[PDB]
């Protein structure tokens, strides 16, 4: 066939792929981090005591996937947030996408160098660092 | 944030309540702004009173 057919927005891809998401409701998150720590940990011992043959000798290895399971979770935890404080700072001639790329790339940087350390929800950091992302980038894009 | 007058105060006791903000990355011009607009309260405060 030849037939033409109408092309789609990209917006409504972002908001397909995100649609699978699912919020923690911010009280399972300190065990989702508590996931990745073990697992960097899971990381350093794995590669310090390595004569050790045990059964054992496979757990860690799962404790490594399951912190890089979790963390793959934890990403898609906050991107309804993102895109919210992306699109609240718009009209600036900025296309949506490149503001919220860049809101993505701070989220990223962030959670990454985030511990919980007796801390508040988490989504209050992310959205400070992702509105410092974003001005940052509309204030060098002049 | 202040003792009442009259109140027996024992060695060690509080005298008067102060907050110290916490230590982060800043900028003059922008911080400034921003705080004025978003983000009040949202920094650490230690104990020195």
């Amino acid at each position: 066939l030849d037939a033409q057919s109408p092309a789609a927005d990209l917006v409504r891809v972002y908001l397909n792929g995100i649609g699978k998401t699912a919020l923690l409701n911010a009280a399972g998150e300190v065990e989702l981090a508590k996931r990745i720590e073990a697992g960097l940990y899971a990381e350093h011992l794995l590669e310090t005591r390595k004569r050790l043959g045990e059964n054992r000798k496979r757990d860690l290895a799962a404790v490594v996937r399951d912190g890089e399971a979790a963390r793959r979770h934890l990403l898609e935890a906050n991107l309804r947030l993102v895109v919210s404080l992306a699109k609240r700072y718009t009209g600036r001639g900025m296309p949506l996408l490149d503001l919220i790329q860049e809101g993505n790339l701070g989220l990223i940087r962030a959670m990454e160098k985030f511990d919980y350390t007796k801390g508040f929800k988490f989504s209050t950091y992310a959205t400070w660092w992702i509105r410092q992302a974003i001005t940052r980038g509309m204030a060098d894009q002049s | 944030g202040i003792v009442r007058i009259g109140a027996e105060v024992r060695d060690g006791d509080i005298l008067v309540g102060k907050v110290t903000p916490k230590g982060e990355t800043e900028l003059t011009p922008e911080e400034r702004l921003l705080r004025a607009i978003f983000g009040e309260k949202a920094r650490e405060v230690r104990d020195t009173s």
